[PDB]
């Protein structure tokens, strides 16, 4: 199955957390990280198309996040406010998708 | 003007059908999903679809019924006391920054 890992899982205030995605479906098409435990556009983050390599910067999203191909994001310089849930959407080849969350804290 | 769900009918007698129709569609649409209930959730996907191709891909909660169409409309067809409730509709798009709208009828 799909997977997150917060690298680390709690992390001290101003350094970085990488969340790993493991298990990509064979088929992707581009991803969409989400703020929170569900999807929802308005609480987006970023995106990717992998065909053309653009990246969608959403609502949520503070200058602070990069994120790979993979579908592994980088979240650098972070608050006591990012401790929480991040949701991955996976859209395949076919417009199937696939969603898993995606927590991490903060702590100093 | 942004994406919005009307049943009609709203209140639907049992054994009747119901059409959950899609206003304001965004022009940059790829593809389809109908869920069960108020979110994107892989396991409460009715019918996945995709424009280009015109393929129409059962889900989990798929159950011989529902009829999806090239306009993003929902039919749903031998209404039964179990249908009561919120149907999500999540728009694809060709830079993956989806829309996602719901959606509800009530069976007597
Ligand atoms: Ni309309
Ligand atoms: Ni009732």
């Amino acid at each position: 199955q799909l997977t997150i890992e917060a690298v680390p899982s709690n992390a001290a205030e101003g350094k970085e957390v990488l969340l790993l995605v493991h298990n990509l479906p064979q088929d992707p098409r581009g991803y969409n990280w989400y703020k929170g435990e569900t999807v929802d556009a308005n609480r987006r983050i970023i995106g990717y198309v992998i065909s053309n390599q653009q990246i969608t910067p959403g609502p949520a999203y503070s200058n602070r996040e990069t994120i790979y191909p993979n579908a592994s994001l980088l979240m650098r310089n972070v608050t006591r406010n990012d401790t929480g849930s991040y949701t991955l959407q996976v859209i395949k080849l076919n417009l199937m998708s696939e969603e898993v969350t995606g927590q991490f804290s903060v702590h100093c | 003007a942004k994406l919005t769900i009307e049943s009609t009918p709203f209140n639907v007698a049992e054994g009747k059908e119901v059409l959950l129709l899609a206003h304001n569609l965004p022009q940059n649409r790829i593809g389809y999903s109908w869920y069960k209930g108020e979110r994107v959730d892989g396991n409460s996907l009715i019918v996945g679809y995709v424009i280009g191709t015109q393929q129409a891909t059962p889900g989990p909660a798929y159950s011989g019924r529902e009829t999806i169409y090239p306009n993003a409309s929902l039919l749903i067809q031998n209404v039964t006391q179990n249908d009561t409730g919120f149907y999500t509709l999540q728009v694809i798009k060709s830079d993956l920054v989806n829309e996602e709208a719901t959606g509800q009828f009530h069976v007597y």
